[PDB]
């Protein structure tokens, strides 16, 4: 706890994706000087939409397991220190962390063969958010430490709801469909906005994190809020740098985005 | 180094200006006032002040002038986004700046009420207030603080109110559907215009996919000029693996490259057939067929036809040939038989 090992779990996720990205660049060229690919791809693409009887297995457990892994991270922010040593056996939420990570690595892997293009599947924005959590969990597996980290990006799953029970067809009329839609995005946006504000304001100011200004995460959600209606109390405001540059950006596209998001949800 | 630049600019203006008069009162012209004759103050009075430097930020309002002279931006929406981002970024700084100053300085003839205060936290501040949140955390105690900043809030939250809606409204939404299709060994597509509604779609889906039928691979292109609705994109999503969409019409040569119809094993015309006038219908997807025969003359073509009189400009075409497979599907000549 002397030393701050943050940086090890940041430098695997960029790795990652840096690693990732070039080895498809790497095999088209590969492809260059150079089937199973025609029947995986076509048979990813079923379980990925549901189409068959195993594929809406798979639609249905991989939602309910984006509802219980952001479960898992509530608990979790509930700790005071922002960084804790611990064994893998000595606590039973890192054991269950880690047997939904493993599912949702699987579960990348076959979103990748059905995708049609590699290049752009790797930039899309939910590919970010398995690379900035999932190797960050076999990192803590193999140095024997827990950080809080970029946990929270997995409140961002929550926006793939409407997907998800579209794929089921549970929602066939427009305006259920739209509804869904907003509610998913302001949801998944205000809990992740959430978990920014906790991460930047408990760490405190980077290369000598001496200004921790102690929040808990129920408390950002009824910061955001706040901030988020235009109502500013007063009472909660963020004290360290990063979190008030954060906050700046928050203001300009978050304010702007949810203009028009409210009034077209009330009727 | 950069104001005598500044300057020699400054007169270059001054000799292209037809009005001298105007010219002087320009609000690009007093950035020039308070900034070069003041540097000239320093090399001599050998001490600086902040004083009033911070009007450097105007000139970002010149930004949209440089591009347009350049030709860069030519769009109207691309003029207008670089207009308003312009415009908010250059009063967002000038306003930090003016707080900055009035509040570190302090009230005049006494200055013993100097408030520490950073310019970032002043960006920080002046976000805060044209956002309308208010924390109080950071707040104006100088009387010309105060007094400045309720001159801003009459003009400062307006250009928040104009500016930011605007901004992102012109960045929109991404083209979710475009692009070209990609290629793939041993393919057989078909490409399919003309009336792409719900109802059609859906209906076509279900007889083209079903058991009873040949297990054959034909993937299906939709063509369509406007975006589909709610409804159209989850009944896409469903058909991922088989059915594919992409947003143009069917007269644009570049847009028939994109879905490749010379690759193609036919292309489908559906008809609006609960249509006011048959006449105008009938036309419109009879120049489709001109447009797909004009493209490339081997490509079979399957068109729905409402009135029967519309199929003797078709047959007088000098691609068309019925033993290739063309095919016109007349609704009056089968529902009347
Ligand atoms: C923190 C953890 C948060 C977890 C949940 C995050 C939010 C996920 C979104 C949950 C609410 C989405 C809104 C649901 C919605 O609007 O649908 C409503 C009705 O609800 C539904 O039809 C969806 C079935 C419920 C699925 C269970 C959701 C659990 C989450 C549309 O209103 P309607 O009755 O007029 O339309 C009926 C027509 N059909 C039947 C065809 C749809
Ligand atoms: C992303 C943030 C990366 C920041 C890397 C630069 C750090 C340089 C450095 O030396 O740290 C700090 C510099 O800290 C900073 O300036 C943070 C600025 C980052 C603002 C984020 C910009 C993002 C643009 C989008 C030096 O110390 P100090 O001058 O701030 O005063 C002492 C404060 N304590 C005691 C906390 C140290
Ligand atoms: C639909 C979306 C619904 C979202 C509901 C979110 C409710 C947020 C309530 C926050 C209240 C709060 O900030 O108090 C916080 C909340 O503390 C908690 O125990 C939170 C437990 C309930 C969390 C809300 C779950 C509702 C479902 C007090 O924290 P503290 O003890 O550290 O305060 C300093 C002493
Ligand atoms: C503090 C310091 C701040 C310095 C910068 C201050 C802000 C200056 C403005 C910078 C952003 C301007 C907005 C750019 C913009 O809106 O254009 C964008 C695209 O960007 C451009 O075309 C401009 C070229 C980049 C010029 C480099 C700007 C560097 C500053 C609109 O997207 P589009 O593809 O749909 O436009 C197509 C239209 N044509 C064909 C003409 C290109
Ligand atoms: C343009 C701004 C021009 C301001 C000139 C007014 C100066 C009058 C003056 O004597 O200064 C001050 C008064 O300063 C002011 O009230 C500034 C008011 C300017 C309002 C701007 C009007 C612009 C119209 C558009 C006298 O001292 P005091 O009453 O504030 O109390 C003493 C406290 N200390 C010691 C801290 C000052
Ligand atoms: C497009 C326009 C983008 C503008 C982004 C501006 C972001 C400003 C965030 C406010 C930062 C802030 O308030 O903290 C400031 C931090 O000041 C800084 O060091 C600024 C460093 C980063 C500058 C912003 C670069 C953005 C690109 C508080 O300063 P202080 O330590 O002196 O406070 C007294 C103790
Ligand atoms: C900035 C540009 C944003 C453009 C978004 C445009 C948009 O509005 O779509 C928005 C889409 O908004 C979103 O999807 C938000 C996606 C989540 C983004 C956050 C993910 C990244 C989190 C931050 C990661 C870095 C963390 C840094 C700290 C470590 C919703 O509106 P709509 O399209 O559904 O409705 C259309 C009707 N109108 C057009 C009127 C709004
Ligand atoms: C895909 C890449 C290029 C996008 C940019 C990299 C981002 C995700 C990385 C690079 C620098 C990283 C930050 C470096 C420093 C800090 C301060 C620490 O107290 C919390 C984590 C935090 C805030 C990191 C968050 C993630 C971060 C912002
Ligand atoms: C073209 C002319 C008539 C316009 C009005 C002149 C303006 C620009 C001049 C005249 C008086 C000047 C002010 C005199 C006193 C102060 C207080 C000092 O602490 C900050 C500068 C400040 C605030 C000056 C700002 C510039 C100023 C307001
Ligand atoms: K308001
Ligand atoms: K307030």
């Amino acid at each position: 706890l002397k030393v701050r090992k943050y940086w090890c779990f940041l430098l695997s996720s960029i790795f990652t994706f840096l690693a990732g990205l070039l080895v498809v660049l790497l095999w088209r060229a590969f492809a260059f000087v150079c089937t199973f690919m025609t029947e995986a791809k076509d048979w990813a693409g079923e379980l990925i939409s549901g189409q068959t009887t195993t594929g809406r297995i798979l639609v249905v457990l991989v939602f309910i397991l984006s509802i219980a892994s952001l479960i898992i991270y509530f608990v979790d922010a509930s700790s005071e220190e922002v960084e804790r040593c611990q064994k893998w056996s000595n606590n039973i939420t890192q054991q269950i962390d880690l047997a939904f990570n493993i599912f949702f690595m699987v579960y990348f892997f076959i979103r990748f063969i059905a995708a049609s293009d590699k290049l752009w599947f790797m930039l899309e924005m939910y590919s970010f958010v398995d690379y900035f959590t999932i190797p960050p969990s076999f990192v803590s597996i193999y140095l024997d430490r827990t950080w809080i980290g970029l946990r929270f990006l997995r409140a961002l799953r929550l926006m793939t709801v409407p997907d998800i029970l579209q794929y089921l067809n549970v929602l066939k009329t427009s305006s259920s469909i739209r509804l869904a839609q907003l509610v998913s995005i302001f949801i998944s946006v205000w809990l992740t906005a959430a978990g920014i504000i906790h991460l930047l304001e408990n760490s405190g100011d980077p290369l000598d994190f001496d200004n921790a200004h102690r929040l808990s995460y129920w408390t950002c959600v009824y910061f955001l809020i706040v901030t988020m209606s235009t109502v500013g109390y007063g009472d909660v405001y963020c004290e360290t740098v990063l979190g008030r540059t954060f906050l700046v950006f928050f203001l300009l596209v978050g304010l702007a985005i949810f203009a028009s998001c409210i009034p077209e949800i009330i009727d | 180094a950069f104001n005598i630049f500044f300057m020699v600019y400054f007169f270059i203006r001054f000799i292209a200006a037809s009005d001298k008069l105007w010219f002087m009162l320009e609000m690009y012209s007093f950035v020039d006032y308070f900034t070069i004759p003041p540097s000239f103050v320093s090399i001599y009075l050998d001490r600086t002040w902040i004083g009033l430097r911070f009007l450097r930020a105007l000139r970002l309002m010149t930004v949209p002038d440089i591009l347009q002279y350049l030709n860069v931006l030519k769009t109207s929406s691309s003029i207008r986004l670089a207009q308003l981002v312009s415009i908010f970024i250059s009063v967002w700084l000038t306003a930090a700046g003016i707080i900055h100053l009035l509040e570190n300085s302090g009230d005049p003839l006494d200055f013993d009420n100097a408030h520490r205060l950073s310019y970032w936290t002043c960006v920080y501040f002046l976000i805060v207030t044209m956002s309308t949140v208010g924390y109080g955390d950071v707040y104006c105690e100088t009387v010309l603080g105060r007094t400045f900043l309720v001159f801003f809030l009459l003009v400062g939250l307006a250009i928040f109110a104009s500016c930011i809606p605007e901004i992102i409204d012109l960045i929109g939404t991404r083209a979710k559907y475009g692009g070209t299709l990609k290629n793939e060994k041993g393919r057989r597509h078909i490409v399919v215009c003309g009336h792409i509604t719900y109802e059609s779609v859906s209906h076509f889906l279900k007889d083209f996919l079903h058991e009873d039928r040949e297990d054959v691979d034909v993937e299906v292109v939709f063509l369509h000029r406007k975006p589909p609705d709610l409804e159209l994109e989850g009944l896409f999503k469903r058909h991922f693996t088989t059915v594919e969409f992409f947003q143009g019409t069917i007269m644009n040569p570049i847009d028939l490259q994109r879905v490749k119809v010379h690759e193609a094993d036919a292309c489908l015309v559906l008809a609006n057939k609960y249509c006011q006038d048959p006449d105008a219908e009938d036309a419109a997807n009879i120049m489709r067929v001109i447009s797909i025969k004009n493209y490339s003359d081997d490509i079979r073509v399957i068109i729905q036809l409402m009135q029967y009189h519309n199929k003797a400009y078709l047959l007088n075409i000098p691609s068309w040939d019925w033993k290739q497979g063309d095919d016109v599907i007349c609704l009056a000549e089968l529902k009347l038989g």
